[PDB]
């Protein structure tokens, strides 16, 4: 478990997206945390479809929201899910299209992070790939943000709202931090990253809901 | 229990968010009508958010129309019309995306109707 | 609770046939084989990966001129990959190490191999995991000559063998049991590549003497 | 254990073996522009290899008959007299042999004398 790591920099993100005007980050989110662990068991880094997640998962509302870990039982009882390429994102409803022998990716199952424990969700962003993390980005102060590391005194650490990505952590200018990377396009933040503050008793409530998927 | 990421949940009409989709759907609402009376909101009768890239918003206020024209300059006090046939309502729909860090809003889904 | 029969080219774990030629890599396309089953497994896509990538690389082998399974997967651990193919096609004559790094198309976490003498194993090992490498005696005319049927042959040596194959299944024919093997010698050989080794037949051939899989 | 597709030593009585000395003769003198028949004397090291068929490693010492090149009493052909008129050769093959194709095939040969 070492003090810094960008799992940018080990080839397993795929560039930024913009889930637009659906509520689909747990589509996003869980995707992106297949993309992780598709690299660490294959090498190859292929984008996978969200909107695979947001058709075909019946359990969630599409974009009505989801949580991440019925997106994984999804792949696994599902049996596969599809590339990006082959099942594009449109940011809507529709009908599932799910398209078998185009499949890209499967899924054992998933495991999830003690709730409340940043040390546990640290080892297992070390051991394991990048997690899907729920949090509060309600603020607009999350909304605005642009540099440095994040922390507001207002993010409420008990109610989250919305999935991201911890793609690693490290430090900043004295300050310990996650790498977080969103899907409202490289317009928002840090070219679509950020940095929440880590250690600093939950903030916004990372740990609160963060899973991964199984390979 | 713990809510879903993004699902739509009831909103406080006074946020500076709501307030600000309301007042951008009065805006392209007068664009919007061959009335020559300029409108303006009377109540929300409902106000739903939900976070996606930006916010969603879902409102359904009822409109009323003023006794002040379309195209006054200080329209900053516009009084609902009394007389019977001055007067106008009507409960509209709409659904506002906001991208708050682009500055930007728009009128996605809209309808209204008598009331 | 293990299934009767199973036959892994159905289930589209195998790919085609190919030939080794005059080059001695039995040991590198089953290898490639066993972990093109075990990368379909894992993501769903089914890949036809290298064994020139093995037959240049595995410094640890003899190219061309012999090799092991077991190590070939070690070399792919500690490597950190195999290329594909169509990245890295198969020539079937020594040559130097063109492994290429960021062509990386499968991976693998060490490797395990089957109880000596055990093909009550062997059936559960290609039940719960995919297509396993064996090692055989294939240096009988009987087995040159191969066409169709469940193959025996008493004098099939099974304490010393010689040869590399893939089981990919196993079954019953005319109420004899079998396995079901994927050769490195051409489609013209045997039953379009294939052939049917007898099974639960006192190891035939020593068919689990030198069995392994891979693990991803 | 032993090694998978490792060339190995072989017997030179081996069905297999004699199959792959005779086309090794027969390529020779094919390839040799001589009047008389010349034959094997005898095997001095044989090697097989498992592959898509069998590769066959034969050093084998040659040397000059009585027989023409072209006569067809192949079958008791002795070796000349004098080293003059033997021109003895120790010849190293390399024939690929592909049973079930019924293809025999010499790779690489070359001989050096004796
Ligand atoms: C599901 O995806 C596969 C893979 O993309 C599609 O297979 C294609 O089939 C057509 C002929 O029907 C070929 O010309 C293409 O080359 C195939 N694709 C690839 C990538 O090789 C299949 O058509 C898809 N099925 C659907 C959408 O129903
Ligand atoms: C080894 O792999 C590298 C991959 O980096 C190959 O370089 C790529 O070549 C293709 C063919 O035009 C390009 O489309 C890629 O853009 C190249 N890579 C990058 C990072 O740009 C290289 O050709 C391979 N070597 C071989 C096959 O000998």
């Amino acid at each position: 478990v070492p003090d810094s790591i960008d799992y940018r920099k080990k080839g397993y993100v795929t560039p930024v997206k913009n889930q637009g005007q659906c509520g689909s980050c747990w589509a996003f989110s869980s995707a992106g945390a297949l993309e992780g662990q598709l690299k660490k068991k294959t090498g190859k880094l292929l984008a996978l479809s969200p909107q695979n997640l947001v058709d075909c998962v019946t359990e969630n509302y599409g974009c009505g929201g989801g949580y991440m870990t019925t997106a994984f039982q999804y792949v696994q009882q599902n049996g596969g899910i599809d590339s990006e390429d082959a099942y594009p994102y449109v940011g809507q409803d529709e009908s599932c299209m799910y398209n078998a022998t185009a499949k890209a990716a499967k899924c054992r199952g998933y495991r999830e992070i003690p709730v409340g424990n940043e040390k546990a969700l640290k080892r297992a962003v070390a051991r394991v790939g990048p997690i899907s993390v729920s949090i509060d980005a309600s603020l607009a102060s999350f909304q605005f943000y642009s540099r440095g590391v994040y922390y507001d005194e207002n993010c409420d650490r008990d109610n989250v709202n919305h999935a991201v990505l911890v793609v690693g952590y490290g430090t900043q200018k004295g300050s310990k931090h996650w790498i977080i990377k969103n899907s409202w396009g490289e317009s928002w933040g840090n070219k679509g990253y950020a940095l929440l503050a880590r250690n600093k008793n939950n903030a916004c409530g990372i740990t609160n809901m963060a899973s991964f998927p199984k390979m | 229990g713990p809510r879903m990421l993004g699902a739509p949940e009831e909103a406080d009409a006074n946020e500076e968010g709501v307030r600000r989709a309301l007042d951008f759907a009065v805006s392209e609402y007068n664009k919007g009508s061959n009335d020559a009376y300029h409108s303006r909101a009377i109540q929300v009768v409902r106000a739903r958010k939900q976070l996606v890239a930006g916010v969603n918003y879902f409102l359904d206020v009822e409109m009323g129309r003023t006794t002040c024209t379309k195209s006054q300059t200080n329209l900053t006090d516009c009084p609902f019309h009394d007389q019977p046939h001055l007067m106008r309502k009507a409960l509209c729909s709409f659904q506002i995306y906001s991208v708050p860090w682009k500055g930007t809003h728009s009128l996605t889904k809209f309808s209204c109707k008598n009331a």
